[PDB]
RNA sequence: CCUCCGCAUAAGCCUGCGUCAGAUUAAAACACUGAACUGACAAUUAACAGCCCAAUAUCUACAAUCAACCAACAAGUCAUUAUUACCCUCACUGUCAACCCAACACAGGCAUGCUCAUAAGGAAAGGUUAAAAAAAGUAAAAGGAACUCGGCAAAUCUUACCCC
RNA sequence: GCUACCUAAGAACAGCUAAAAGAGCACACCCGUCUAUGUAGCAAAAUAGUGGGAAGAUUUAUAGGUAGAGGCGACAAACCUA
RNA sequence: GCUAAACCUAGCCCCAAACCCACUCCACCUUACUACCAGACAACCUUAGCCAAACCAUUUACCCAAAUAAAGUAUAGGCGAUA
């Protein structure tokens, strides 16, 4: 009989099976009318890479570095050291209003932006 | 060949173990005990055997009657179709009838 | 360097990723397991690098400074003391090159040893009120130390020079973060100047 | 005349007739898949 | 990237960016004859040309002028102890064909070492044993078997 | 350029490469997102060129001349990536207050099982997906004995599991 | 298996011994040497 | 392995009585 | 010396006689080292073939058979227009083999194209002897179905009658 | 996925005589009359020869349909995975 | 003296107690393990029979409240097997 064991992959059915399973890579246009393939220029990922020309940091560390405890970040922590003390300034100063917390970091709705958060419009 | 060509590790038996030394104490309760408890009430196991010998349909018609209720799938089929062969067994079958 | 052992199998004074521990017990063996005496982490004083005393065996009485430490098994290894002989350079012609090599010891048969006198003694762990928490000898009541062995990353950090890929400690430590609430994105994104115009839009997740 | 070559393989018969689809387009299928289950299969289906 | 969900791009949206790539790829020694400006890499299965293209142009900036892919079959023929079959992975290898008229050859990493330092650990041992093997091959067939040590 | 799929030509067949300390978490925390990304492009041709070493010598059959140089470069990359994870998901629960972010929803298949489904960013509403609503969030209860089974062989499993546990320990006990 | 047969061989030494200066296949073998001896008794 | 002594006891009888007689001592 | 083969595609199968090492062992129906193998390494690169198409109405009587005369019946295998919408492009997958279905390295089964004996592809004899019985052939005096249930088989080419 | 029948959309049929043809000889191809071998066989139905058909009620590749108190059957109590 | 022989411990069984499980990233109802498109169909239903009645034709324990006892009693039933 067949093999029930072995993964099914693009090699093994008959030629429309053949073409149609795919590796896993992802798609980056459409077909037309003549089985054209339209690329989309926007549908390919661009490679974001930066200057190096200047950049002092080696990918290995000097073993004369020191230990330092773990501390993994949290939010409490991010808002602690980026929020509180602006907020506290304006505060004392008696400018701080609770109605708009826009200035001071916060926004109401993700939607209105382009890398939005909780959905994860961005790649990596 | 069938027999172990060694001495089987030997064996030593504690007969002054706690258990040894306490075996059958307070049995006789009822007795010397204004007959607050039964002896039968110090047996510890199944909750369909406790106080209660039987035979061995008696058994498993006793297990389904107490305990079938929140029994296994398959355990509960496999009491049901020993009480039907055993019923059976013991109602058509064998000498002195 | 991440390999998953049989769940019994024979811890054998060779590594596990040893070639001579793989021809040893290889995937198809089972063998019936060594039951050890259970040690929580807590409680086990002798370190790889103090010196112990040998209760009893072959030489009884002799002092000696633990070489290895198997864990798994309960097993020190005394340098060159607790040892039989075998040879290593085999041939079909010639074989000669005899030489000691020591023999796994349990834990009761060792016992840890004080510098002051140079004598047998008991361990109980007890926690100073410093914060750190070391050995107290029993009978005459002394700190003896964690001995100090070298590590097993296989250098010496005093004569330990950068090398051409390895960041120096000023630039590694030197604190380039300032919290935001902007993602990694945004801030490559202006930090490289990259201008995008047009909107992301409503898309169906479901 | 000859009879052991009853098997004529070809992949869409196969995955048509035994396909995880097939299974489960019918609650018999499902039931049938929950029995591979049940018993711990390696391959539940074609 | 890889193992990733990529943002579903419409008509009008912006430009699909990756900031910090998941692809790793090896350059590999070809087995057969190649053309000098062709250079041949392995690559992870959810690569495509276009990728590696980008990859090549940005992170290496290697002026590439023709990509070809294909997907080579690992056996699945081994069978362990136990019988059952072991599958070495399928992989993706990519020819690449340089653009400006540059040529590779694929270098020669492994000769030539020449090093003598001192020893302690191995190099001791090593002493101990061309020792040994040196001193104690004076065998005698004229002997028939008596052992050459006592000096009587 | 290609030379950067290969190390230093004087380390060629050298047999050694002293170097190490892979990033530590911490260590990257320190940094800022920019030099996160250069020195993630960094580890990234770093890494490219073991793997090139590696695959190279195993071609050659010998043995690679310092292996934990790549293990080192993994394992920093991981961190590099696991620093900017929390510092993405502490942002995301500070603005929207959420995790996971690849909404989902708990459901409940075809196999009476609960499972986590994500969602896939479709284009058109989930009422006239087609392919969408042929898949089957329900149970048609024909399964619940299938359910009961299941359970029953996992309470089989743990109990046998926990009875083994008795018996060791006794046999410890016996001989300690 | 609660208490199975363990010294089964000394009940077939005891048929076996009388069979010792038999001929073929019955000085060894019990099922053939039990029916030889019985004869011979 | 099968529970017991009296039989490994008897076989163990047998095979020093057996060694004996292949082996006498002076 | 044989070739009633072969080379491709489809389908099927899925690394299954490429290199190196072990060949001390192990399958080779024996062996050298390679089809009944162990480990490592290496390869099949698209133009061929798959993977297609914006709607709403509307159009589509006249076979094929060299399609020309003629001739038919079983009556047939191929077509648009009108208006709106639309200016980005060459991705992904198959590509190996002495191969599939028959428990086998099985005298069996297996679609299409191409030359129909080849420019492809192959080897009936491990060595010897020259008994019987057996199998496949070749030749046979005189006779010519006398054989046998029956001209079965073989060799020659064959007339007439009957039943269904 | 064998086989019985059907549905969709395909393919094949040299040469000679062509009476015009569910015509004749005759390949490929389909079938299996008779003989011999084989009978734990090459083969759980084969081989060699000899035969019936071979432009049709033909053969055949692909996908689909009908299922057991049933299906399908140019009724053999046929076939529906040896 | 070859082939062999021998061995304890992996685990398992029956109880008791206690109500038990399941998203690292990615993929998976289409030809599952497939990134990305316009008919939206949908489940709810008295088991039967073997067997016993020495054939069989009405009938023939098996269902989910701790035990025990009433009691194999009242009753049912080709008034019979049995219930
Ligand atoms: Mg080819
Ligand atoms: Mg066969
Ligand atoms: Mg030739
Ligand atoms: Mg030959
Ligand atoms: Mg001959
Ligand atoms: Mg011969
Ligand atoms: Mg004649
Ligand atoms: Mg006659
Ligand atoms: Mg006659
Ligand atoms: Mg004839
Ligand atoms: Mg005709
Ligand atoms: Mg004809
Ligand atoms: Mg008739
Ligand atoms: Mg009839
Ligand atoms: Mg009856
Ligand atoms: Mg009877
Ligand atoms: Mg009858």
């Amino acid at each position: 009989g067949a093999d029930r064991m072995s993964k099914w992959t693009s090699k093994r059915g008959p030629r429309s099976f053949r073409g149609r399973k795919g590796r896993g890579a992802k798609g980056i246009g459409f077909l037309t009318s003549g089985w054209r393939f339209v690329q989309i220029k926007e549908m390919v990922p661009e490679f974001v890479v930066p200057d190096l020309t200047g950049f002092k940091l080696k990918p290995y560390v000097s073993y004369l570095a020191p230990e330092s405890e773990e501390t993994p970040l949290t939010a409490a922590q991010l808002f602690s050291e980026a929020v509180a003390p602006a907020i506290e300034k304006d505060f004392k100063d008696g400018t701080f209003d609770p109605d708009n917390l826009e200035k001071y970091g916060f926004e109401p709705t993700q939607e209105g932006k382009l890398f939005q958060l909780y959905p994860r419009n961005f790649l990596r | 060949i069938g027999i172990r060509l060694t001495l089987p590790p030997p064996k030593v038996v504690d007969r002054w173990n706690e258990k040894r030394a306490m075996f059958g104490v307070y049995d006789n309760i009822g007795i010397l005990g204004n007959f607050e408890k039964h002896p039968k009430e110090l047996i510890r196991g199944p909750i369909w055997l406790r106080g209660w010998k039987g035979n061995e349909l008696q058994r498993c018609i006793r297990k389904r009657k107490m305990v079938g209720s929140r029994m296994f799938a398959d355990d509960l089929h496999n009491l049901n179709k020993r009480i039907r062969y055993l019923y059976k067994h013991f109602n058509r079958h064998g000498k002195f009838r | 360097s991440k390999v998953t052992l049989p769940p019994h199998y024979r811890y054998g004074m060779s590594p596990p990723g040893s070639v001579a521990d793989k021809r040893k017990n290889p995937p198809w063996i089972r063998r019936r397991p060594v039951v050890v005496e259970p040690i929580s982490d807590e409680d086990w004083y002798l370190f790889c690098g103090d010196t112990v005393e040998i209760l009893e065996g072959k030489d009884a009485g002799k002092q000696g400074k633990v070489v290895q430490v198997i864990r798994q098994r309960n097993w020190v290894v005394v340098g060159g003391l607790n040892t039989h002989y075998r040879y290593i350079g085999k041939t079909m012609d010639y074989r000669g090159t005899m030489i000691p090599s020591e023999a796994p010891l349990l834990h009761r048969q060792v016992k840890l040893v004080d510098p002051m006198d140079r004598k047998p003694t008991e361990i109980e762990w007890r926690f100073t009120e410093a914060g750190e928490r070391v050995r107290v000898s029993t009978r005459s009541g002394r700190i003896i130390p964690k001995p100090e062995f070298p590590r097993a990353d296989g250098i010496v950090p005093e004569t330990w020079i950068d090398g051409p890929k390895d960041t120096s400690v000023e630039d590694a430590l030197e604190r380039t973060y300032v919290p935001c609430l902007k993602t990694l994105q945004e801030e490559v994104m202006e930090a490289m100047g990259i201008k995008e115009t047009r909107k992301y839009k409503k898309v169906y997740w479901y | 005349k000859a009879r052991g070559n009853e098997y004529q393989p070809s992949n869409i018969k196969r995955k048509n007739k035994h396909g995880w689809v097939r299974r489960l387009s019918t609650p018999a299928g499902v039931q049938v898949i929950l029995r591979r289950m049940l018993k711990g299969r390696k391959s539940l289906s074609h | 990237a890889r193992n990733v969900v990529y943002p579903l791009y419409r008509l009008g949206g912006p430009q699909l960016r990756v900031f910090r790539t998941n692809f790793f790829i090896q350059l590999v020694r070809p087995g057969v004859a190649q053309p000098e400006d062709t250079v041949q890499f392995r690559i992870p299965m959810e690569m495509t040309r276009v990728d590696l293209r980008n990859y090549l142009e940005g992170i290496y900036n290697v002026p590439v002028a023709a990509v070809r892919t294909r997907v080579q079959h690992g056996s699945n023929k081994r069978r362990d102890h136990r019988n059952v079959r072991i599958k070495k992975p399928d992989y993706k290898v990519a020819y690449v064909q340089l653009a400006h008229g540059q040529t590779f050859t694929f270098p020669d990493l492994f000769p030539e070492k020449d090093e003598s330092p001192e020893g302690s650990a191995a190099d001791d041992l090593y002493s101990m044993l061309e020792e040994e093997r040196q001193q104690r091959q004076s065998s005698d067939p004229r002997r028939g078997g008596v052992p050459s040590w006592f000096g009587l | 350029g290609l030379e950067e799929f290969f190390d230093d030509p004087k380390n060629w067949g050298q047999e050694k490469v002293k170097s190490g300390a892979a990033w530590t978490c911490q260590q990257l925390r320190n940094k800022s997102n920019e030099d996160l990304h250069k020195l993630w492009y960094v580890l990234l041709k770093e890494r490219n060129m073991l793997l090139t070493l590696e695959q190279e010598a195993k071609r050659q059959r010998l043995p690679m001349p310092s292996p934990e140089r790549l293990d080192k470069v993994v394992d920093s990359m991981d961190a590099l990536d696991k620093v900017v994870q929390e510092r993405e998901d502490a942002l995301r629960l500070l603005q929207t207050g959420q995790e996971r972010a690849r909404p989902g929803a708990w459901r409940r298949d075809i196999f009476g099982r609960i499972i986590w489904h994500k969602f896939k960013q479709w284009v058109i509403p989930w009422h006239l997906n087609k392919r969408y609503n042929r898949k089957r969030f329900f149970a048609l209860p024909y399964v619940d004995h299938f359910l009961r089974l299941e359970r029953e062989k996992r309470a089989r499993i743990k109990a046998r599991k926990e009875n083994l546990e008795r018996k060791k320990a006794k046999i410890l006990l016996k001989k300690f | 298996l609660r208490n199975r047969v363990t010294d089964r061989y000394f009940r077939i030494q005891e048929v076996l011994k009388h069979a010792r200066h038999f001929r073929g296949r019955k000085n060894r073998c019990y099922r053939l040497a039990v029916r030889t001896v019985i004869r011979a008794f | 392995v099968k529970k017991g002594f009296r039989a490994a006891f008897r076989f163990q009888k047998e095979l020093e009585r057996q060694r004996l007689l292949r082996c006498p001592p002076p």
